[PDB]
């Protein structure tokens, strides 16, 4: 047992890689929600409550992610 | 870079102990094997009891069944089990002190490690001082080649052999017990000797003195039918293999009867064979028969219907025993046997030993006979067992006598002179094997020192006079007085021994710490 | 000059698949079969060597008399 | 409920690149220490035993590697090329690790910079492949010499191959022992023929060579005491076919009406193997062979008969015994003939350690011994029988082939200051590997110094400009210390045991540069 | 050297390694390799091995011999007094070799089936796969006497494992499917007494176990289910509500009731254990007293082979005669694989409705 | 499926058909039929003399074939629906003689 016992590491292309993938997963989820055509999204809060908005930030704001760029 | 990686398999539980530190832990492991053998030496010393894991018990002094009978873990420690192992059959006792003269050498061994020493040159010198010890050892060494048919040298070797045994008690009627049992089944055109021409019998009850070598076999077999006689004064003697039922030859084999006369003829055969080879017998002129095999009670009878006792259910190696004892032959039919085949003896008489007991057969065979049985009486199993190994050993050594006449009185002078010669040669050794040298000569020093103490006396104090009169006397005869007399003529004592003995068990050890020595690293698996 | 024989058949007495044991009924079968069962492999063999076979090849089980024959008849052997 | 599909199974590992390629290159370098302190005439031998508890020591690292049943994959491929160098030359495969741990060794800093491996190796093949020649210029042959014996520089060979294993002090015993016994082998030259008996007991300085063959083996028969066990100049019954009534014959049922047909049906059982026997005693054999057991009865015959007879006989020892006395093995008793008969100068049978053996030997024209092997550790037995076997191949090539070289790691001293000075003649990245293709080569003296605890530096100082130019063959020396002549000190191998390990080596990290990455499967 | 007696435990593992044909047996002739029969000179019991001429324990497990070893041997043991456990193993190995090479072919077919066929037997019932019986490993001891029990072994590796593989395999595509086997029966006890014997079955005299005085050259005996199988009043519907293993077993993925045979070779049911209890391994219906009786000889040859004290030393009190009537009491528990003691006790169809025939072991819908 | 042997031609010009089902491998009656011999010499007696009916049958066909294929132009094949014996195959190798075993019934 050397380094921080159980605190992973990661390097390099898969790395870039994987924030590439998180970044592009980030958008598309979101993808149709802009324009006058756009469409409007219904969101289950954590409390019991409705949220409607197009607005993708509070969608956003709404997000739990663990992968750090996405957040 | 650093995070975890897989070597071998249970990496966690793979421990290993690397150089000095596993080289002490061994020498550590060694001193405990060596104390526990020291109490076990010499004819003061005192022996062990080991228990058996199916809860049997043993009490003994061989330290070669002592090892074998324990179970330890460490394996050097199994190295020196064995090493006694080899040590007890290649010689015999001495396994009193084989280990014990290793460990001590190892212990002193790490001394020189302690002063850093290389264990390679400690390899090296010990087997030149081994090679200095041999070569001094015969030189100052007695022989029985000079005697006149050996009659009492080996009495007094087998004397000196049982003073370590707790059979000492009559053993010196064991010790010509043995010289006798020796001697008829030596081969001195050959210098060897079978031990299967030996055979051993111990059975439980009256006294050790009791113990008598009987010359001819014993048999745990009684009569064949409980009305024979129990006494045979003649012995016309046949020997069997084949037994006394119709033949029936082994490949599959079988009749198919049909008619009347059919069953007839055949049960007319059945009798009829019978008859035959009862004929076939009481023509040879035989006076006793003996089958390996089993009887039909029918013939049985009709055996003894003729007065021809006969054993049944005899094991292999006794009927060649009786078959040589009697000089006689070996015959697997009825047809093929003649009298020239036929055993004789002087006497065979069944023996109702116990009082209580089920009772066993002897022959006393009076002719020349190449093997022999020697007889145990006394009061307790593991006493018979601890006798019968004791008397075991004895033989060998008479044998191992027989291989090498010449011998050292025993008693410590013997490597005394040795570490004195090794000393002498110290000082023309030069260096750092010089150092070597004066480590193992003080490593050969322990074996008085383990008997003196034994004997209770200061065995320092015992030693350093012991080595100035072997100092201020040339004599190589002055051992210990074990038994406290105050002379130190162990020639005159009579304690002696053959020079192989101590020559192959140092030789044998030097070896041994050789590859202990050599050792440093161990991987032991996670139990 | 290699003379190489070769047999997916096993070198041995040719088994037929189906049960023959030896049956006997009077005493010398015994003497003879076993003499005869020596005595024509040493035929099949030499047969074999009578065309200068130097080397037989297969995978089947080899007959121990078989080959004891052919070490008679200086012949090599695969298995 | 959607989930991305998994590329391979869960856990299936991949660890890719310098990181991952590094990772073995430790790994190697954890290999050899388990093995740095081994090979040397003050070298080191190690125990290990199994989780079975069945301890085992070894000196041979190879034979500690096989014992060491490694989990890493790369490792695995320096513990083949031991099973290739020892099934090739023997110890040394002790040193074959530690070249191919070293040429990682130095070239890990260089494996640092991201360097290509095609590079890499590519410099390796051809240092190894002028190294070769260059050695295969530094051969010696000695026929066309005068002061040989073709025998005396194989027992020079053999002290050098013996002057590290357990018996390091009785080297000049048993190396004539080998030298005189690996003589007979002419001229199958394979190993099997001459038997090693590990006998329990007695001094490893009395352990035996007999001129012949032996068994530790027999069994309890009859009358197997009974008979003879002396047969001055006999004549030698060996036989395979078995000698009992049917024991294991044909199946076979009967059918048989007279009871007398019956009767007469087992005489005719027993009228056989008498007839087998009377083949047998009118043969002339006195003592009779077979792996299979013997029927009792026939031993009577055989010992009423004065003559000797023995079943349940290893095939193994059979072939080395009718290769000795060149009888033949037979299984038909009528066909026998004289011919087929073996006849040695005297059969015997003696006790050894307890232990019932059966001596036969002096045939002049045997082309097979045995080794008894004295010795007082069951650990010995085998471990001797490593150094008796490694020996015994060794100077097999060293007969197969007139090519010699000092030891004492002179000759690698002497391949590194050539390639150091060939490396001037190479420009740019090539060069610095050839540097370090040098440096690492010297590894082998630097551990017997260790092994010797000297300053293998200063010696090293010494060693390599000694060895600018005043003589080849000067090498390490243990009990002076410093550097000798070690050729005129009678340190000789075989060239194609340096030859092979560095090669082996050579390849060896040749693969293990050519890995960048590990995929694990459960 | 001196040798002693096995302990009565070393002999009760041989005895049961025996009946399950895996008696480790070292031979002159082909060394501890029992493919080609041979008189046995050596053999393991518990973790020993014994010399068969003097039976006295020459060795263990662990030390791994090569040789009979040499010994002070009483050779005062004849072959006739062990040959009858030497008959069982190999009886046994032969045995479990056929039962092996049997569900293959019925596992083969079973594959070997088309969808719709499966998929129309499912709904409509009928004859799926009929081995023909004439197939069943018609070159063994059970089969036909051109075989004979000392007959080389069929060389089978992993054969546990196999026949741990097809029988659980088997039983799912008959538990995933509820198919109707004739060769399988609730409780073996019935095979030999109580059940029906049909037509051409009436020969069988029952054993009940390997011995050389039974003849076990016998046909292929499988339940009559033709009432059944042609019975519209007892068609698809009612077969899958009644007939189906899993009513009475349990379904086979879900239970650790054993799953025995009718008598497919040598007269003999398996007893296959169940899934749940980690394998399914197969036992032939044979009890344990009768495994015991196998070494009666023997037992009496000890008696007159080795001396009292000798024979008490390694028996414990009473010797071999005491405890072979103890172990006697004890084969119930010693001598018995519990999977012949863990059939189904809560019987609803059972094996009573149709009598068992010689015939072609089939599975219908 | 193809031929289970090398010397089986692989291509023929002009075949000529054999259709069948009749297994030309071994086979032995019904019957529990226990035989014996005495001689080793019968025991090859007995070898030939199981082949024999199957020698026969192959024979029957043989005939045919070179009582069809006279000419050695013409190529003659054989199909079995169940397996034929290597003696067998052997038979027909040394005629050249294309046959194959093991078809499905349809
Ligand atoms: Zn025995």
């Amino acid at each position: 047992l050397v380094l921080s016992q159980n605190t992973k590491r990661e390097s390099g292309r898969k790395v870039q890689s994987g924030n590439i993938n998180a970044a592009k997963t980030i958008a598309d989820i979101i993808r149709t929600c802009l324009g006058p055509k756009s469409m409007m999204k219904m969101l289950l809060d954590p409390m019991g409550g409705i949220v409607m908005t197009n607005d993708g930030n509070a969608i956003l704001r709404e997000i739990q992610v663990q992968h750090p760029a996405a957040k | 870079y650093g995070r975890p990686f897989l070597i071998i398999k249970d990496q966690d539980r793979k421990s290993r102990l690397m150089g000095l530190e596993a080289l002490k832990s061994h020498i550590m492991a060694a001193k405990a094997v060596a104390n526990t053998m020291r109490t076990s030496l010499g004819p003061n010393g005192l022996d062990k009891m080991m228990v058996d894991k199916d809860g049997d018990v043993t009490v003994t002094n061989d330290g070669a069944t002592i090892l074998s009978m324990m179970d330890v873990d460490h394996q050097i420690a199994k190295l020196m089990v064995e090493l006694s192992k080899s040590q007890d059959d290649e010689i015999g006792d001495g396994t009193t002190g084989v280990v014990v003269l290793a460990g001590a050498l190892l212990e002193e061994a790490e001394q020189l490690l302690d002063r850093g020493i290389h264990p390679i040159r400690i390899a090296d010198g010990y087997e030149q001082a081994a090679r200095v010890a041999i070569e001094h050892l015969d030189k100052i060494s007695d022989s029985v080649l000079v005697d006149i048919k050996d009659t009492e040298p080996l009495i007094q070797t087998a004397k000196t052999t049982l003073g370590s045994k707790v059979v000492n008690s009559c053993h010196r009627q064991m010790a010509e017990i043995a010289v006798n049992a020796v001697l008829t089944v030596a081969d001195m055109e050959r210098r060897d000797v079978d031990f299967e021409l030996i055979k051993v019998e111990g059975k439980v009850g009256g006294r050790l003195e009791d113990t008598k070598l009987i010359k001819g076999v014993i048999v745990d077999k009684d009569f064949s039918h409980p009305q024979m006689p129990k006494k045979v004064e003649d012995a016309k003697i046949a020997i069997l293999t084949c037994p006394f039922e119709p033949p029936k030859p082994k490949t599959k084999h079988k009749l198919d009867v049909t008619s009347v006369e059919d069953y007839k003829a055949l049960q007319k055969y059945e009798k009829e064979k019978f008859e035959e080879m009862i004929q076939q017998i009481k023509e040879t002129g035989a006076n006793l028969a003996i089958c390996q095999w089993g009887f039909d009670d029918e013939a049985n009878h009709l055996l003894l219907q003729n007065n021809l006792p006969a054993v049944r259910w005899v094991g292999g190696p006794e009927i060649e025993l009786i078959a040589i004892a009697t000089g006689g032959r070996i015959v697997p039919r009825f047809s093929e046997l003649t009298a020239e085949k036929l055993g004789f003896a002087g006497l065979v008489q069944e023996i109702s030993f116990g009082t209580t007991k089920d009772k066993m057969l002897v022959i006393e065979q009076c002719k020349n006979s190449r093997a022999v049985t020697i007889f145990i009486r006394g009061g307790n199993k593991m006493i018979i067992e601890e006798a019968k190994r004791s008397l075991h050993d004895a033989l060998c050594v008479i044998r191992n006598l027989i291989r090498d006449n010449r011998v050292v009185y025993g008693g410590g002078a013997a490597e005394i002179s040795c570490a004195l010669a090794v000393s002498q040669e110290a000082d023309k050794c030069p260096t750092l094997e010089q150092y070597a040298m004066r480590a193992f000569a003080d490593a050969l020093e322990v074996i008085p020192m383990a008997l003196s103490e034994n004997s209770g006396m200061n065995p320092i104090q015992t030693m350093t006079e012991v080595r100035a009169r072997q100092v201020k006397e040339m004599n190589p005869a002055l051992g210990i007085d074990c038994l406290h007399k105050g002379t130190n003529d162990m020639k005159q004592q009579h304690v002696i021994e053959t020079l192989i003995g101590k020559k192959q068990q140092i030789s044998l050890a030097t070896q041994m710490v050789r590859m202990i020595l050599k050792i440093d690293d161990i991987r032991k698996p996670g139990e | 000059d290699a003379k190489i024989a070769v047999y997916s058949c096993p070198f041995d007495g040719m088994i037929t698949e189906t049960k023959g044991t030896v049956l006997i009924k009077t005493a010398e079968e015994l003497m003879n079969f076993s003499k005869g069962e020596e005595n024509l492999m040493d035929a099949q063999v030499k047969a074999i060597a009578d065309t200068g076979a130097n080397v037989v090849v297969t995978g089947g089980k080899v007959a121990d008399m078989a080959l004891h024959y052919a070490n008679k008849y200086n012949i090599m052997l695969v298995r | 409920m959607p989930t991305p599909v998994i590329l391979l199974k869960e856990g299936t590992d991949s660890s890719q690149g310098i990181p991952q390629l590094v990772s073995n290159i430790s790994a190697c370098q954890v290999i050899a220490e388990a093995v740095r302190t081994t090979l040397g005439p003050r070298g080191m031998d190690k125990l290990i035993v199994d989780g079975r508890g069945k301890a085992t020591i070894s000196n041979d690292g190879a034979t500690i590697l096989k014992l060491l049943d490694v989990v890493h994959p790369a490792a695995k491929t320096l513990v083949d090329i031991a099973k290739s160098q020892d099934a090739e030359v023997g110890d040394g495969t002790t040193s074959v690790t530690l070249l191919a741990a070293e040429f990682l060794k130095q070239v890990k800093p260089y494996v640092e910079e991201g360097l290509h491996p095609q590079i890499i190796i590519r410099a390796f093949r051809t240092a190894t492949q002028l190294a070769v020649n260059k050695i295969k210029e530094i051969a010696v042959t000695v026929k066309k010499a005068d002061k040989v014996e073709q025998r005396k520089l194989l027992e020079k060979c053999a002290m050098t191959a013996l002057s590290s294993k357990l018996i390091s002090q009785q080297k000049a015993f048993f190396a004539k022992m080998v030298v005189d016994a690996v003589m007979m082998l002419d001229d199958l030259l394979q190993l099997k023929m001459i038997g090693i008996k590990k006998v329990q007991g007695g001094a490893l300085e009395d352990s035996q060579l007999v001129a012949g063959v032996a068994f530790k083996k027999t069994f309890s028969y009859a009358g197997f005491e009974m008979q003879p066990k002396k047969y001055h100049n006999p004549k030698i019954a060996l036989l395979n076919v078995e000698l009992e009534l049917k024991a294991e014959k044909d199946n076979a049922e009967i059918r048989v009406h007279t009871v007398e047909d019956y009767q007469a049906i087992v005489d005719a059982e027993w009228n056989i193997l008498y007839d087998k026997l009377e083949k047998i005693h009118h043969s002339g054999a006195k003592v009779v062979l077979s792996k299979l057991p013997i029927g009792d009865v026939a031993t009577q015959y055989f010992a009423d008969r004065d003559m000797f007879c023995a079943g349940r006989v290893p095939e193994e020892d059979l072939k080395r015994t009718m290769m000795a006395c060149g009888g033949s093995i037979q299984t038909s008793v009528n066909a026998l003939s004289a011919d087929v008969l073996g006849r040695c100068q005297v059969f015997e049978e003696t006790q050894i350690g307890g232990e019932r053996y059966n001596f036969f030997t002096g045939c002049p024209k045997a082309k097979t011994c045995t080794f008894i092997l004295r010795g007082g550790a069951e650990q010995f037995m085998e471990e001797t029988e490593r150094s008796l076997h490694d020996a015994i191949m060794i100077v097999r090539r060293a007969i197969k082939n007139d090519s010699v070289v000092a030891g004492g790691g002179a000759i690698e001293m002497e391949l590194s200051k050539y390639l150091r000075d060939y490396s001037r003649t190479i420009p740019g990245k090539q060069q610095l590997l050839i540097g370090a293709y040098a440096k690492a080569l010297e590894i082998i003296p630097r551990q017997l110094c260790d092994n010797a605890g000297f300053d293998a530096t200063n010696i090293l100082n010494k060693l390599r400009a000694r060895h600018a130019q005043g003589g080849t063959w000067y090498g390490v020396d243990i009990n002076n210390e410093d550097i000798a002549d070690n050729f005129e000190a009678f340190v000789w191998e075989p060239a194609m045991v340096r030859i092979n390990a560095l090669t082996a080596a050579s390849e060896a990290a040749c693969l293990i540069v050519s890995v960048d990455e590990t995929i694990k499967n459960p | 050297m001196e040798v002693c007696l096995p302990n009565g435990h070393q002999v009760v593992d041989l005895i049961n390694n025996a009946f399950e044909g895996r008696v480790s047996i070292y031979s002159a002739q082909e060394g501890w390799d029992k493919t080609i029969s041979a008189q046995p000179d050596m053999m393991v019991c518990g973790g020993a091995v014994v010399c068969m001429h003097c039976l006295g324990v020459v060795g263990s497990l662990q030390r791994k011999l090569k040789h009979l070893p040499h010994h002070r041997c009483n050779q005062q043991i004849r072959h006739q007094d062990y040959v009858d456990v030497q008959f069982a193993d190999r009886v046994t190995a032969h045995w479990k070799r056929g039962m092996l090479s049997f569900v293959a072919q019925m596992h083969e077919m079973m594959n070997d089936v088309s969808p719709d066929d499966l998929d129309r037997v499912r709904t409509e019932g009928g004859s799926l796969v009929e081995l023909n019986w004439l197939q069943v490993d018609p070159n063994s001891m059970f089969r036909s006497i051109h075989s004979s029990w000392t007959d080389p072994l069929q060389v089978v590796d992993d054969l546990d494992t196999k026949l741990d593989q097809y029988w659980t395999a088997l039983n799912l595509m008959i538990d995933s499917s509820d198919l109707i086997p004739n060769f399988m029966m609730r409780d073996p006890s019935h095979a030999f007494n109580g059940v029906k014997l049909g037509g051409d079955a009436r020969q069988t005299q029952f054993s009940r176990t390997f011995d050389s005085r039974s003849s076990l050259e016998w046909g292929v005996m499988v339940y009559d289910y033709s009432e059944l199988e042609h019975d519209p009043s007892k068609g698809r519907a009612y077969r899958k509500e009644l007939v189906t293993p899993a009513r009475d077993f349990g379904h086979f993925g879900l239970s650790h009731y054993s799953r025995a045979t009718t008598p497919i070779l040598g007269k003999m049911p398996a007893v296959f254990s169940g899934m749940l209890t980690g394998n399914c391994k197969m036992y032939p219906f044979i009890k344990g007293t009768a495994k015991l009786k196998t070494v009666r000889k023997l037992v009496e040859a000890v008696n007159h082979a080795w001396g009292v004290e000798k024979i008490r030393y390694a028996l414990g009190p009473g010797g071999m005669t005491g405890w072979y009537n103890r172990t006697m009491q004890q084969a119930p528990i010693v001598l018995t694989p519990a999977a012949l003691t863990m059939f189904p006790d809560t019987i609803k169809f059972g094996d009573l409705n149709y009598p068992v025939m010689i015939g072609d072991p089939m599975i219908l819908g | 499926h193809g031929a289970r042997h090398p010397d089986m031609k692989k291509r023929v010009e002009d075949a000529y058909i054999l259709t069948c089902n009749v297994s030309l491998e071994y086979e032995k009656t019904e019957v529990n039929s226990g035989f014996f011999y005495k001689s080793a010499e019968e025991r090859e007696k007995l070898v030939k003399a199981e082949r024999k009916f199957i020698e026969d049958r192959v024979k029957k066909i043989i005939e045919l074939k070179r009582k069809v294929c006279g000419d050695s132009d013409k190529g003659f094949v054989v199909i079995n629906q169940k397996g034929i014996d290597p003696f067998s195959l052997d038979a027909l190798s040394k005629e050249g003689i294309v046959a194959l075993r093991r078809a499905k019934r349809r």
